[PDB]
């Protein structure tokens, strides 16, 4: 059959480039300066083969010069330029990019990368203003001028009124009525400090005499390797990437190469809140809003991303759907593994870190399944046996003897409730390590964790059993029948209150305590539950060897195990103990009663 | 052609709960505590537990479940089943207890076959919000986070 | 001077239409069903005037038969279709589209509104096909073949070995090697769940034995009257909407009519998911990421939003930033505002919502502002006066007594510890009603709001001035110099743990109480932000007429301001008001060990 | 055109605090309660509290203030100036206590100017993390969730 090439509306495809492409309208700068600073890219390439090139314009730069009194926004560069054909072909075509022609006639191994590879960003400029006035000038050209409304056509015209420049174009943009906000001198300055900050050439705009400051002071520091890179350089480049006003605590400059290549300067703060991460093509900002690109728990560190084979999408706002994400989450997760690694080595510097990152090294332990291990390690905690300076996890397996088989550790709301807990004496007396958790999400990575190098973790305020000799576990079964009936009679005063009342060998000091039933929430995990904004079974055990105990022993003997002046005192205990062990005290007010009982029987009144 | 619907399908999940399996069998057995994570239970049997082949509505009657098979703290079969589901669709839940006497848990295998192909991220979805969650909040079998 | 026409780069610009636009791969069928809602709603407006024009083919549906043996996807429909020039013109040119044409072409008062206004959503098909065969047929011409392998050009071939359609167009989707996902029923039918659900037209899938099954039962409700939407078609509404399977609690279904019109039928579910608005336009999904579109304390409420005068972009999968989505988001929070006003009316129904949405609705009067007055309204509490049923803040004004200018409330960690508490019977005595807070979001929202009708929010547990009349106050003021000896004595003991010692009389029958003071965080305040996963002064008050407190006064009368017996009673008392008071315990080792003392004395040991 | 800079702009916050306008006025002037939320401060003088026409570094020393002028739990005026900042630019701070009696808070209107129009936002998203939301989580004066 007959046979037809494609077409396009022009009066209409103007339109849809224009207005439905980008979301925002301040990105015209943005494209401006990338056009520019392809411009500079040519005339520099062509200098390394003739010096003569830049006889004309020796500086390379890009000057912007607002005009509110006459409603033009001046850009001029001093690139390579426009010759008369280039303003029809590679200007006056939609989709045509002459730069992406020139990144394809150069040598095979050229270190210039260009930004411009598409052919439509230049017609960006037409959603502030309503005319362009474009004027070009070649070294083998005259000075022509480019105008044009965004209509269906366009005029060039031999410049023959404006000034004689050397190389370079200006882009006089007569900005629209309701678009005057791009004269200014904040709003120029928040646009490139937003997308254009890293520009390697100096973009000068000129504010009120009449003088011209330099928007890009801060170069990039992805394109120099870590070993000519002071540490005073990181800190300003930290500073200018984020509004933070502190330096940084450590710098990781990495580089992936192979099949993807892509650099990364990844930033830790010295101090936490409680997206960051940009990335960078072809030196330009092109979004900081994936949350796919670093996992939530790892959200606390800054810093950029450089790469120049992502699948960039045509308003340069985003990327699109693929599978090149994953692969620089999985880089950027094992170095900034490795990065916490090498704070690990240093003990000065790690402390700072930990201090003030313990939240998320914690969540990693309790969301991420892949480096759990690996953030274990990263863990300091106290314990019985380091009770000023932080022990690791590491360090926790080489104290323990050949006959110790798990890790104990214990909850609590904080560290002076721990410390004298009922719970340590008994593991003291075994010497038996026990570490210490005083932050709400401990408990939350202890449960997930669930192992150290094959060590099991076990809280000792939840229910476990120690091993003993079998001549000692002949005393004490022979023990816990002498106190049975003493057991039973407690659990008829308490009801419901507990699970069950048996004797327990745990407990040397304290009289009485409130364990859990291994499983479910702990004493401290519900606590944390019943007191989020946004959002078990327990064991009563007794200790037969203290003198409250033995006296409430002989009661139940007497005929005293319903008796009522016992019940004003077993109750007590039991919520007492309850305190002690870290469970909420339900009525407070009754167990105050009781107490100021006792008080008015020590100043003998009744 | 003639009008009709289409295939089934099946997923698989896996949830961990912090619970001997004597006490999660009974989790989905009792009503009293039936009622409890699911706060919307219609019940057509006097007896206090649930039998084999004892049909019971959830969630404001949207949702049809009947045990047919179990063993003791080991299988729980059921046939379960969406009122916004059309007749001929019906699927069945194969529940398989993992519990770990190391770590003080137990994993329950799901084998969850007969949904709709449209439907497989709908019950998933679900699953862990009114099935998984729902009794880790209520009853405390696990941090939630 | 020389005008130039603006030209396009046939062979450039249909890759920037395809490989940087869409970044995902599923919208071609997004687009292939919208473009055949368009014809079938062409031939439908056709219908009116020329009811011939069905003739050829009575039913209206889109059909999808998938073929994994040839691995084509074919999608048939039975629109108006496309003749022989119109596959050139409207089909052939890139940006032309000849449904926005006709959509300028209609009557005075047409009801038909179209999807495709761009001309560039045919193309997307070529993301996962290397080369289609569109196959139409239309009433005033022949059936052709509309063949292209998304190169330079197409060919047109009169059909002769296809089937003889009645009328429509049937196009043969070759899809590629790496892109035969959508040869399975579960992914096709993914992508009309998530796109185009609600297409007023049926839409077919071929399911494998050959039978068809209708994806779009589910009608939308913005379309019809809401006046005549019975009470069951909006649960089956929500069930498509959302994967939830409760029924939903509350409907709001209004339409706005001013400059910007929209249609919106936000539901209210029946628990807490703890985005769930969608946006909708012409009957196709656009998007659900809408940040703006609704706050994020209301972020439990799910529906769908149905506009027509929105800035689409080229890919139709987000809208232009025109400053226009916060005119949707004021009249989204204006009519859920009534709605919950609508709730409140009902007693049963407020008890089911009030009891799932507790907190979301205590979270707006926290953080947005200019309805806060309006949730004030909402919010239900218990009191002395409404133990059992929950009461409202204007239901609390009604039953102040004259001489009551302040709303007075209490925090708490459970409600059976402030029922009981000694912070009441001071109050009780004036007949002053005290509300209850049990959550730990209460405090959040009296502390932003601070006035309700007038009346100044005022803790109880915070230090406060109770009116007293001048016969009491001077007996006051004359007790208080005859305690002050005790106050300064029960100074010394505590230390810095107070800061200060000062006979209250709003305590009744309890001894001591403990209050933070005036200003900063109260008592319960403190213990929820120590107990956050992501995350002081007190005030020692004794009562003078209690018998603990007298007894208290003969000691240091004696010479026992540092007397041994009178500092552990001192310090048991502060760690008991402590506990009332909400506070926590520095050390429960300490204070168990005191009692256990008491204990020891109690039963006569030695 | 020579190489320069540019112009100043000015801003103005006034956060509320749950403190009173006494208490208030000594945290910013108590070198031990400074030091409290600031975790980083260099002071040159002997005095415990800061005096007028003393200059102090803040935050590992990028922040650079010195208290100009100070009336009594009323005003607090302050010379802000950042390390990265050129040399001309020196941003004058004041900051007016309001005490509000009947709801017992302390709004603090901040009337700040010299600041740089290209450092305005950086210098006021910060403020509210490094002045505003340190002190409420530090000394307990605001609910912050
Ligand atoms: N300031 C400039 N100086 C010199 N040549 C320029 C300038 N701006 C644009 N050009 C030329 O005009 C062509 C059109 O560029 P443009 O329409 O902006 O798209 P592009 O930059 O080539 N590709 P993209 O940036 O992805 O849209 C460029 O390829 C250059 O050859
Ligand atoms: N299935 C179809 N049946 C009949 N005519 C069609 C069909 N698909 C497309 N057309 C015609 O071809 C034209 C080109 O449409 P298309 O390129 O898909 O963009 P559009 O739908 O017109 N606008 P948009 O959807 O925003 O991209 C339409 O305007 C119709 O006139
Ligand atoms: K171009
Ligand atoms: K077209
Ligand atoms: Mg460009
Ligand atoms: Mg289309």
């Amino acid at each position: 059959g007959e046979t037809f090439e494609f077409q396009a509306e022009i009066t209409q495809l103007m339109s849809l480039i224009i207005n439905t492409v980008y979301s925002n309208k301040e990105i015209f700068l943005r494209e401006l300066i990338s056009n520019a600073s392809d411009a500079l890219d040519k005339i520099r390439y062509q200098a390394l083969s003739d010096p003569k090139q830049l006889e004309t314009e020796p500086d390379l730069f890009i000057r912007i010069t607002p005009k509110p009194e006459e409603k033009v926004l001046e850009i001029r560069d001093s690139g390579i330029g426009m010759t008369k054909a280039e303003l029809i072909n590679n200007l006056g075509t939609i989709a045509k990019s002459g730069t992406k022609a020139f990144m394809e006639a150069l040598s095979a191994g050229a270190d210039v990368s260009m930004i411009g590879q598409f052919g439509v960003g230049f017609y960006s400029l037409f959603l502030v203003a309503d005319r362009v006035q474009v004027i070009s000038k070649n070294n083998e050209d005259e000075q022509y001028i480019w105008e044009s409304n965004a209509g269906g056509s366009f005029t060039v015209t031999l410049d023959e009124v404006n000034e004689r420049i050397g190389r370079g174009t200006v882009l006089r943009l007569f900005l629209k009525d309701d678009q005057l906000e791009y004269l200014e001198e904040k709003r120029i300055k928040e646009v490139i400090k937003r997308h254009s900050e890293f520009v390697a050439y100096p973009i000068q705009l000129l504010v009120t005499v009449q003088e011209l400051e330099e928007l890009n002071k801060t170069k990039p520091l992805w394109t120099r390797n870590p070993s000519d890179i002071t540490q005073e350089e990181y800190n300003a480049f930290y500073k200018s990437i984020s509004n933070d006003w502190e330096d940084p605590l450590y710098v990781k400059h990495f580089s992936v190469e192979g099949q993807l290549e892509f650099r990364a300067i990844l930033f830790i703060p010295k101090r936490a809140p409680f997206n960051n991460i940009k990335l960078y093509v072809r030196r330009v900002f092109i979004t900081d809003e994936a949350e796919d690109l670093i996992p939530e728990w790892l959200s606390f560190v800054k810093g950029v991303v450089d790469s120049e084979d992502l699948p960039l999408n045509l308003s340069r706002e985003m990327l699109q759907q693929n599978k090149i994400m994953k692969v620089i989450r999985k880089n950027i997760v094992k170095k900034l593994i490795e990065a916490f690694n090498e704070i690990a080595e240093d003990s000065e510097q790690f402390d700072k870190f930990y201090s003030a990152f313990a939240k998320n090294i914690k969540l990693g332990v309790h969301e991420d399944t892949q480096n759990r291990a690996a953030l274990a390690k990263l863990l300091r905690y106290n314990s019985t046996k380091s009770v000023d300076e932080l022990t690791s996890l590491t360090d926790y397996v080489t104290r323990m003897p050949e006959h110790q088989k798990n890790i104990y550790y214990i909850t609590g709301e904080s560290l002076k409730a721990v410390e004298k807990s009922p719970f340590l004496d008994a593991l003291k007396a075994k010497n038996f390590e026990v570490l210490f958790l005083t932050d709400p999400i401990d408990e939350y990575a202890f449960t997930q964790l669930k192992e150290f190098e094959g060590k099991t973790l076990v809280d000792i305020t939840k229910d476990f059993e120690l091993e003993e000799t079998d001549e000692e576990k002949a005393e004490r079964e022979k023990e816990i029948k002498e106190y049975e009936p003493l057991t039973k009679a407690l659990k008829d005063i308490l009801g419901d209150q507990v699970e069950k009342v048996v004797v327990s060998y745990k407990l040397l000091d304290a009289p009485a305590a409130i364990r859990t039933g291994q499983f479910g929430w702990s004493a401290n995990m519900e606590r944390i539950m019943k007191a989020q904004a946004l959002r078990s079974k327990k064991t009563f055990e007794i200790s037969p060897k203290s003198p409250i105990i033995k006296e409430l022993k002989k009661r139940v003997d007497e005929g005293g195990a319903q008796d009522k002046t016992v019940k004003d005192l077993t109750n007590l205990l039991f919520e007492t103990a309850l305190l002690t062990s870290g469970f909420s005290l339900e009525e407070p007010t009754s167990f105050a009663s009781r107490i100021n009982r006792l008080i008015s029987l020590g100043l003998n009144i009744d | 052609p003639q009008n009709g619907s289409g295939n089934s399908t099946s997923i698989y999940l896996e949830p961990t709960f912090n619970v001997p399996s004597s006490e999660l069998y009974e989790t989905f057995l009792d009503k009293q505590r039936i009622l409890a994570w699911t706060r919307s239970a219609q019940f057509f049997n006097s007896g206090p537990k649930l039998e084999t082949k004892e049909k019971f509505e959830l969630f404001g009657g949207n949702v049809i479940s009947e045990l047919v098979s179990c063993e003791k703290d080991k299988k729980l079969v059921f046939h379960w089943k969406l009122k916004d589901w059309s007749a001929p669709f019906n699927s069945t839940i194969e529940m398989t207890f993992h519990e770990s006497q190391e770590f003080h848990e137990t994993k329950l295998q799901v084998k969850w076959t007969g949904i709709p192909v449209g439907e497989e991220d709908r019950v998933r979805a679900n699953f862990e919000e009114y099935y998984v969650r729902s009794i880790k909040l209520t009853f405390g079998f696990g941090a939630v986070l």
